[PDB]
């Protein structure tokens, strides 16, 4: 049930933590004037993280479709979508930033690939936002309604800075 | 403008705390 969703999400969190460390290394490499190929290799690893995040989010989505089709509990179905919304948030956050980072540094190849993941993540974000709003209207649980509200705010927090 | 390393860490902490809330509620 939800345990498998948590397992996939832990992988995404460890991938997000590696992404943050690489972002740290990338900043220090620029500050010290590291060669261009050193930055490319750091950007490539971040791209590979972005692609693994997308693969996980697609996996997370299939498991949520199974929960939404079989689970009779509306609160359990809502929690599945809330967990999937967190995964989509992780995917969009890192892929959108990697695109912007690669563009600012002048790596069109990596910016274009990251942009493709961000655009796919954006359609996933919009789809899960529709389901999140439908949960607030359909599930009477105040904490599940509150959680759907925050998960929307979470997903929208990326596009504010961008 | 790029968000700071710590602000990035807070966003991950909030998302993790959110997921942790879901499985203990």
């Amino acid at each position: 049930m939800l345990d498998e969703l948590f397992s996939l999400l832990n992988k995404m969190f460890e991938l997000s933590d590696k992404y943050r460390e690489l972002r740290k290394e990338l900043r220090k490499a620029i500050e010290s004037g590291a060669p261009e190929e050193e930055l490319r290799e750091l950007l490539e690893k971040m791209l590979e993280i972005a692609k693994k995040l997308l693969e996980l989010t697609k996996e997370l989505k299939k498991l949520v479709e199974d929960v939404l089709k079989n689970n009779p509990d509306p609160v359990e179905r809502a929690k599945a979508v809330l967990l999937y919304a967190v995964g989509v948030h992780i995917l969009y956050s890192e892929s959108s930033e990697l695109e912007v980072i690669a563009e600012r540094l002048g790596f069109k190849d990596i910016a274009e690939k990251a942009k493709e993941i961000a655009d796919k993540a954006r359609e996933l974000k919009e789809e899960v936002k529709r389901k999140l709003r439908e949960i607030r209207e359909e599930v009477p649980d105040p904490e599940i309604r509150k959680a759907a509200e925050e998960a929307i705010e979470m997903l929208e927090s990326n596009d504010k800075r961008l | 403008g790029f968000t700071s390393d710590y602000s990035k860490y807070l966003d991950s902490r909030r998302a993790q705390d959110f997921v942790q809330w879901l499985m203990n509620t």
